[PDB]
RNA sequence: CCGAGGGUAGGGCCCGUGACUGGGGCGAAGUCGUAACAAGGUAGCUGUACCGGAAGGUGCGGCUGGAU
RNA sequence: UGGGAGAGGGUGGUGGAAUUCCCGGAGUAGCGGUGAAAUGCGCAGAUACCGGGAGGAACGCCGAUGGCGAAGGCAGCCACCUGGUCCACCCGUGACGCUGAGGCGCGAAAGCGUGGGGAGCAAACCGGAUUAGAUACCCGGGUAGUCCACGCCCUAAACG
RNA sequence: CGAUGUCGGCUCGUCGCAUCCUGGGGCUGAAGAAGGUCCCAAGGGUUGGGCUGUUCGCCCAUUAAAGCGGCACGCGAGCUG
RNA sequence: GAAUGCCGGCAUGAGUAACGAUAAAGAGGGUGAGAAUCCCUCUCGCCGUAAGCCCAAGGGUUCCUACGCAAUGGUCGUCAGCGUAGGGUUAGGCGGGACCUAAGGUGAAGCCGAAAGGCGUAGCCGAAGGGCAGCCGGUUAAUAUUCCGGCCCUUCCCGCAGGUGCGAUGGGGGGACGCUCUAGGCUAGGGGGACCGGAGCCAUGGACGAGCCCGGCCAGAAGCGCAGGGUGGGAGGUAGGCAAAUCCGCCUCCCAACAAGCUCUGCGUGGUGGGGAAGCCCGGGUGACAACCCCCCGAAGCCAGGGAGCCAAGAAAAGCCUCUAAGCACAACCUGCGGGAACCCGUACCGCAAACCGACACAGGUGGGCGGGUGCAAGAGCACUCAGGCGCGCGGGAGAACCCUCGCCAAGGAACUCUGCAAGUUGGCCCCGUAACUUCGGGAGAAGGGGUGCUCCCUGGGGUGAUGAGCCCCGGGGAGCCGCAGUGAACAGGCUCUGGCGACUGUUUACCAAAAACACAGCUCUCUGCGAACUCGUAAGAGGAGGUAUAGGGAGCGACGCUUGCCCGGUGCCGGAAGGUCAAGGGGAGGGGUGCAAGCCCCGAACCGAAGCCCCGGUGAACGGCGGCCGUAACUAUAACGGUCCUAAGGUAGCGAAAUUCCUUGUCGGGUAAGUUCCGACCUGCACGAAAAGCGUAACGACCGGAGCGCUGUCUCGGCGAGGGACCCGGUGAAAUUGAACUGGCCGUGAAGAUGCGGCCUACCCGUGGCAGGACGAAAAGACCCCGUGGAGCUUUACUGCAGCC
RNA sequence: GAGCUAGCCCUGGCCAGGGUGAAGCUGGGGUGAGACCCAGUGGAGGCCCGAACCGGUGGGGGAUGCAAACCCCUCGGAUGA
């Protein structure tokens, strides 16, 4: 049947993207946290 | 005269529709329509604040002239009577000798080709607008301002009217469509006559689908719900109210008055509605 | 081919009969009240409507076939 | 052809008396009701009195043993639309008449449908009396209804 | 109670005997035929259906007879539900 | 050494289950160390409204080629979507951007919030909507509306010519719109041709034929033609379109009007440029100077912004045209022609799937377009087929039980069972014919029946064309032929009677409930006079509503019909300027501490003092509630009647052993041979009853009862047959479980149900196919039950707070 | 976190074929005029049959599955809430 992951590049960028994260105190702490941990990707990769 | 249907479906048996016999023009005036942003009952938070709204037919909003003292002395001709999906009354298209075109809500008995005018000097005729202080006591009136220059506020629904009861100082005394006796300032404008389309009240929607067309989503009884949802929720099997009948939010709903007590306009309500 | 009739299916009319139920007639001395006939003790009757163990009562309108 | 009388019918308007409720005044110890009472109402200011407002219904005197209509029935006043009818003249048509199974229409009250309206009155219903009882008569309340529009009902001591 | 699946049916049997039938008997208020009652006997047999989820029970039509009980009220790693 | 401990390794189950749709394979020839599995050929089967083709998303090199086979591939592998390497994606016109706006988002001004932040007009952003200029063919191993060829077109810059009051982010027009139905003319697409072009073919009894087989087009500028869409012209006044306006709007006058004209699309033709089959021969070449024509069918597509009707009344903004404003009129704009200029991103490949979402090369899920022919009434249904694509990545045998899916069955025909569950039966079209009841629509496909193929003969009407022929579409009558059978295959209702519940179509527990539950039109109560009530928010601000009592919120009831009784004492709600109580505050009789004293400081009675509560009324489609005992009639029995106690009042109409009745399978009647169910009655209703509505009700129902007909493998009662498994051989090879095991029966014993203890009995060692009685078999630290001063959801006249409101 | 699911908002798209035959309109009849009747035309509807599409009624299979909800047969809706 229809499953829960239905990929959509525009949805992915507008929801989890770098510019969505910077617009918000909570989103900015995510970027801060993921940098401190040393993540190679701060944000999901989307083709655009 | 509401129109009936032969019972050739279960729903056509009781469905009635307006006769639309007063209507003379069947597409609106392009310079006077703007899009009507449907809300679905949602506020600017996105939250539902009025339950059970949405999914009705698409509509354009017809700009209506609720001042009319905008154009004192300038007569106008009645060019058309049209359907308005945003109100129960019909609307009347006015061609001013100015060249300006405007909509008013159509009073009972108005005729295409007759002329209407507004001002202190206007003939006491159907369709004319005067300040309340110049209209003879006893005249049936509609589209009544509540405060001067603030816009017609009272008696706008199909078939309604207010009646001038008397004068006291700078104020006239009106019997509102509800039967309330109120003092309204004499400078307030009002239009001679009752609102038309008085057969509106006798339309039988006929089926559930017809409520969906009007943007009315199904209404769920409190007694059909669970206690998480409603004071009347729950119980094994059916259940009486078991408490004073209440709204979803806990307040009582069979008699509890809710007009704010210390309201400044109380000084101007003579007698509350009856019946 | 038609054809007595036999078969299948579905209708119409009549008769008999049926747990139970509805009122009706009748029946020497049952129980309750007293509606009508006297202004019958609230004049009567009336079509209708509502109510009441029961006769009845009451409303609306009509009639005199009502009295003084 | 010329005239007449009439609550004949339909539509719209509009006038005063009274009842009720509301507001203002003034005023105090009761009011109301009956055969007698009680219920009820009233010092939270009733009743009685004056001024003001709102609303509905019915039209006093004229009024009669009267008038009109086929009947049911029709009563303030005004305008408009409309029916029947009688008299005068003796002018026109030339028996064109009478009745009338069916049919069609009208048809008091009550009642029914959808709206409206609702002062007074009042089935049901409540209470107070009475009574052996009193699902009555009498008293205090009172909802349909009574009123308007449209549509049904089609009855009668619809009787001379 | 870190699970011994629970009513009834179906299927499949197997056992007990306090025996429903059939076999052998004594007594009879056993003329005969048919019964009653007790004793011996478990080899075999012990029907079809209407009603109800029913077990049970009642009823219809038969029968030599239409037995009662145990097996985790036998049997859900066999079925049903 | 134990923690259902943690991490890792390795066992057991086991050469076991399985190897992923039952669309299906066989052989020959290649290649190679090796071949059922790779390549080629022939034969066979499967899809064909797809299992073919083309877009979009998503994926991201998977594409093409060479070289490879460790691992990946459920087997094999020489093959591959795999490993290595090289190559491959070309645009002014296709899509997106340098254009426009939608919801929404953001947000100069402004508003609000302890901070973070929340709002917000314009503006901006935002598309699969609006706007905008490319069609056909060829070419590569792999791209192509992109390269090439042919014929076309757009914008920007500059210049030349001609014209004009030029000029805008401002005014106006336009853009610009629904649903159903639908005209005319066309195109796409299709069928036929005795015509035109073609390599050939004559078989096996016959045919050298008006034979068979194959094909018979595509694109195209101006012009022209056919069909449509859009659009009145002139003048005079003018105060409206937030400046102006010669534009638009409004008034008057003249002319035009199913027209015409002007304009804009579509289709046809059109210079020209392309394509072009079978068969044969090795993707190619030939065929070929290919032919390229007539007739019929015909769109849901096109003309289009077409027409009609209906009510629920159907985006915006830019491009565009017109008007003027500053400005400028040596400019600028319009028209024509010429030269020049024309950027960024995407483009490979998969795409109903082995490349996307499902951990898998997973019987699942995934939006748009094309989707041929014949026959069956039609159709996208069904069967067979074209183009094209596949045989589903383990096979070979055997022909047991048993399982699945399927076919048939003597006699009977529901006897099966909780239940006709399941499976039969019925089945399309045409014709005849069709009941109670009904809201007059329906019930209705009621029920029940007849017809159905093929041949010959005569004949009616329509479309096209020409009025005719031809082709095509609807029919009518007569005479015959064959079979068991003519919707001869495939797709395609079993029916009736009678109850309960719900009026109805709808909606629901994604994944055990589709229902009688929810909703529903409709009815009633209630709140709300507008800065409405109410809702969300600390607020600002929103929704309500750009609505205004014929409206909006809340509540119950639930089409419709006939109805909806009595009780206001308690609770709620509504009214009530009195009286009672009442907090802060006011008041200050009167005290007290301290000081030598002026003073400073403290306590403080009466009395004034809100809402609320008490109190007085009202109110039931507000919460709710609507009796007991005893007696009595000239047979008995039973009580219309009476007595008395209690209540705020004592259940009315209607219904009743019921979706409610305990005793109960009540009693009686009906149906049956037999009826705990069913239907109709009765009424001592344990414990119906009137909007948590009462009693009915045509129609409707994958709801739940009861009965009958039809027909059946449901059954008596089972039998045979088919295929997929099971079984055997070759290949690959799991799992939960597992203290160790050398693991028998009876009667006992034992923590009370023993392979393991006692006594006896029985038993050579090891497997394979089967069956499930035991191992208190497995699974899951019982969900029932209790316990824990464990948890959570929910209620309230439990306690205590808080929001909100007064 | 609403790329699942629930509701709403904006903008698009889809629903083979066949059946039934409302209003209205025209004509005829009728009448004082009417209502109304008949025929034809017409093409309404939470109308009917049935694909796509959307569902999930009954049964069977599946149950270390093809599948952490699937498969076969059957069944509901299919111009509308
Ligand atoms: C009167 C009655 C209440 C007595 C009661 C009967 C109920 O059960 C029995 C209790 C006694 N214990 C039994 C029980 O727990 N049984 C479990 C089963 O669960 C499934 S069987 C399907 C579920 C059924 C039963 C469960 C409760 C597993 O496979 C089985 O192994 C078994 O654990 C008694
Ligand atoms: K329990
Ligand atoms: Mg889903
Ligand atoms: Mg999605
Ligand atoms: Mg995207
Ligand atoms: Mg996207
Ligand atoms: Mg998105
Ligand atoms: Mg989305
Ligand atoms: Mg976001
Ligand atoms: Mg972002
Ligand atoms: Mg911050
Ligand atoms: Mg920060
Ligand atoms: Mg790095
Ligand atoms: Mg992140
Ligand atoms: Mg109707
Ligand atoms: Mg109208
Ligand atoms: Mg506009
Ligand atoms: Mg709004
Ligand atoms: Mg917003
Ligand atoms: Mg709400
Ligand atoms: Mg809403
Ligand atoms: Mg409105
Ligand atoms: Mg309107
Ligand atoms: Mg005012
Ligand atoms: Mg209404
Ligand atoms: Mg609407
Ligand atoms: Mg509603
Ligand atoms: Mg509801
Ligand atoms: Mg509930
Ligand atoms: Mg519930
Ligand atoms: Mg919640
Ligand atoms: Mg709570
Ligand atoms: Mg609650
Ligand atoms: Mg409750
Ligand atoms: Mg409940
Ligand atoms: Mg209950
Ligand atoms: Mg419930
Ligand atoms: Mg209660
Ligand atoms: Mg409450
Ligand atoms: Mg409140
Ligand atoms: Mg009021
Ligand atoms: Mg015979
Ligand atoms: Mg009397
Ligand atoms: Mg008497
Ligand atoms: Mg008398
Ligand atoms: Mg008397
Ligand atoms: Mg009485
Ligand atoms: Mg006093
Ligand atoms: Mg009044
Ligand atoms: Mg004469
Ligand atoms: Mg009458
Ligand atoms: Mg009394
Ligand atoms: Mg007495
Ligand atoms: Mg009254
Ligand atoms: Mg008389
Ligand atoms: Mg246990
Ligand atoms: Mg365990
Ligand atoms: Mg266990
Ligand atoms: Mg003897
Ligand atoms: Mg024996
Ligand atoms: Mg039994
Ligand atoms: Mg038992
Ligand atoms: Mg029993
Ligand atoms: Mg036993
Ligand atoms: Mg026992
Ligand atoms: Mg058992
Ligand atoms: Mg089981
Ligand atoms: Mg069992
Ligand atoms: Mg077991
Ligand atoms: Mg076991
Ligand atoms: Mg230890
Ligand atoms: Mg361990
Ligand atoms: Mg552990
Ligand atoms: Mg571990
Ligand atoms: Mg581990
Ligand atoms: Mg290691
Ligand atoms: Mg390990
Ligand atoms: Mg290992
Ligand atoms: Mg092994
Ligand atoms: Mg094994
Ligand atoms: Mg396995
Ligand atoms: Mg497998
Ligand atoms: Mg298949
Ligand atoms: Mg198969
Ligand atoms: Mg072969
Ligand atoms: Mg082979
Ligand atoms: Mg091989
Ligand atoms: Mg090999
Ligand atoms: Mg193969
Ligand atoms: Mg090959
Ligand atoms: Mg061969
Ligand atoms: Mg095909
Ligand atoms: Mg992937
Ligand atoms: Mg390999
Ligand atoms: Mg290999
Ligand atoms: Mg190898
Ligand atoms: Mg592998
Ligand atoms: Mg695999
Ligand atoms: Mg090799
Ligand atoms: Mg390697
Ligand atoms: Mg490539
Ligand atoms: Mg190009
Ligand atoms: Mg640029
Ligand atoms: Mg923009
Ligand atoms: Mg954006
Ligand atoms: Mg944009
Ligand atoms: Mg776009
Ligand atoms: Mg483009
Ligand atoms: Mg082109
Ligand atoms: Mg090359
Ligand atoms: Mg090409
Ligand atoms: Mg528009
Ligand atoms: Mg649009
Ligand atoms: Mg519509
Ligand atoms: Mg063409
Ligand atoms: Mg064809
Ligand atoms: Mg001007
Ligand atoms: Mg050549
Ligand atoms: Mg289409
Ligand atoms: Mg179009
Ligand atoms: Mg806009
Ligand atoms: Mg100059
Ligand atoms: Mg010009
Ligand atoms: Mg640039
Ligand atoms: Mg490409
Ligand atoms: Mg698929
Ligand atoms: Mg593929
Ligand atoms: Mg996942
Ligand atoms: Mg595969
Ligand atoms: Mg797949
Ligand atoms: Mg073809
Ligand atoms: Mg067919
Ligand atoms: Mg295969
Ligand atoms: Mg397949
Ligand atoms: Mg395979
Ligand atoms: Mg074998
Ligand atoms: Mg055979
Ligand atoms: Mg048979
Ligand atoms: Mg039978
Ligand atoms: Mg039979
Ligand atoms: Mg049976
Ligand atoms: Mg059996
Ligand atoms: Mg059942
Ligand atoms: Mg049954
Ligand atoms: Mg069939
Ligand atoms: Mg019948
Ligand atoms: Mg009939
Ligand atoms: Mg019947
Ligand atoms: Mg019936
Ligand atoms: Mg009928
Ligand atoms: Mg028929
Ligand atoms: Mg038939
Ligand atoms: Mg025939
Ligand atoms: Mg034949
Ligand atoms: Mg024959
Ligand atoms: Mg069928
Ligand atoms: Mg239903
Ligand atoms: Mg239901
Ligand atoms: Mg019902
Ligand atoms: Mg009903
Ligand atoms: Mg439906
Ligand atoms: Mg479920
Ligand atoms: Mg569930
Ligand atoms: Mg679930
Ligand atoms: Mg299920
Ligand atoms: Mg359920
Ligand atoms: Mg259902
Ligand atoms: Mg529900
Ligand atoms: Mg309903
Ligand atoms: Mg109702
Ligand atoms: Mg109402
Ligand atoms: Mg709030
Ligand atoms: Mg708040
Ligand atoms: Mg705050
Ligand atoms: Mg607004
Ligand atoms: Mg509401
Ligand atoms: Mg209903
Ligand atoms: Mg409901
Ligand atoms: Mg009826
Ligand atoms: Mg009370
Ligand atoms: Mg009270
Ligand atoms: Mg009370
Ligand atoms: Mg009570
Ligand atoms: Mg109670
Ligand atoms: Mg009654
Ligand atoms: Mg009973
Ligand atoms: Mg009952
Ligand atoms: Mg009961
Ligand atoms: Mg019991
Ligand atoms: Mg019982
Ligand atoms: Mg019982
Ligand atoms: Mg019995
Ligand atoms: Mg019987
Ligand atoms: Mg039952
Ligand atoms: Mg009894
Ligand atoms: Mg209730
Ligand atoms: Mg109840
Ligand atoms: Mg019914
Ligand atoms: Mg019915
Ligand atoms: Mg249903
Ligand atoms: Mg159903
Ligand atoms: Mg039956
Ligand atoms: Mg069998
Ligand atoms: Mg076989
Ligand atoms: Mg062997
Ligand atoms: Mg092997
Ligand atoms: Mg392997
Ligand atoms: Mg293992
Ligand atoms: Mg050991
Ligand atoms: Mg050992
Ligand atoms: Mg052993
Ligand atoms: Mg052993
Ligand atoms: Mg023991
Ligand atoms: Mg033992
Ligand atoms: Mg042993
Ligand atoms: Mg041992
Ligand atoms: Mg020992
Ligand atoms: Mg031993
Ligand atoms: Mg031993
Ligand atoms: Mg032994
Ligand atoms: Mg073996
Ligand atoms: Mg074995
Ligand atoms: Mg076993
Ligand atoms: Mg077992
Ligand atoms: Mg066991
Ligand atoms: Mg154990
Ligand atoms: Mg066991
Ligand atoms: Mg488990
Ligand atoms: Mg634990
Ligand atoms: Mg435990
Ligand atoms: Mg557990
Ligand atoms: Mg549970
Ligand atoms: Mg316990
Ligand atoms: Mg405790
Ligand atoms: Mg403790
Ligand atoms: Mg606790
Ligand atoms: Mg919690
Ligand atoms: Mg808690
Ligand atoms: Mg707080
Ligand atoms: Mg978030
Ligand atoms: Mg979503
Ligand atoms: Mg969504
Ligand atoms: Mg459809
Ligand atoms: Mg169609
Ligand atoms: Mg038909
Ligand atoms: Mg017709
Ligand atoms: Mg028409
Ligand atoms: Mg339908
Ligand atoms: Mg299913
Ligand atoms: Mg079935
Ligand atoms: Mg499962
Ligand atoms: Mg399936
Ligand atoms: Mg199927
Ligand atoms: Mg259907
Ligand atoms: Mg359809």
């Amino acid at each position: 049947m229809k499953r829960t992951w239905q990929p959509n590049r525009r949805k992915r960028a507008k929801t989890h993207g770098f510019r969505a994260r910077m617009r918000t105190p909570g989103g900015r702490k995510v970027l801060k946290r993921r940098r401190q941990k040393g993540r190679w990707r701060l944000t999901p990769a989307v083709r655009k | 005269a509401v129109k009936k249907f032969k019972p050739y479906t279960p729903s056509r048996r009781f469905m009635t529709v307006a006769d639309f016999s007063e209507i003379t023009k069947t597409e609106p005036e392009k310079s006077l329509v703007k899009p009507l942003k449907k809300t679905g009952g949602r506020n600017n938070q996105g939250r539902i604040t009025v339950r059970f709204r949405g999914g009705g037919h698409k509509r354009l909003y017809r700009i209506i002239d609720f001042k009319r003292w905008d154009k004192v002395g300038i007569p106008a001709k009645v060019a058309a009577i049209e359907y308005d999906p945003n109100r129960s009354a019909r609307i009347a298209l006015l061609h001013y000798v100015d060249g300006e075109k405007r909509y008013i809500i159509a009073p009972d008995g108005l005729q295409v080709g007759q002329q209407v005018v507004a001002g202190p000097d206007a003939p006491i005729q159907v369709g004319n607008a005067l300040p309340l202080r110049f209209i003879p006591v006893g005249t049936v009136v509609h589209a009544v301002e509540l405060e001067p220059k603030k816009g017609a506020k009272l008696a706008r629904a199909a078939g309604t009217s207010a009646q001038i009861q008397g004068r006291e100082g700078d104020y006239v005394i009106l019997r509102l469509p509800s039967g309330e006796l109120r003092k309204v300032h004499g400078e307030c404008y009002a239009t001679v006559g009752a609102v038309g389309n008085a057969d509106h009240k006798n339309i039988v929607l006929g089926k559930a689908g017809r409520s969906r067309w009007l943007g009315r989503r199904p209404h769920v009884r409190g007694a059909a719900m669970n206690p998480v949802d409603h004071p009347h929720g729950g119980g094994e099997g059916r259940a009486p109210r078991g408490r004073p009948p209440a709204s979803p939010w806990g307040w009582q709903t069979k008699g509890l008055k809710t007009r704010k007590r210390r309201k400044p306009s109380s000084r101007f309500i003579i007698a509350r509605r009856k019946k």
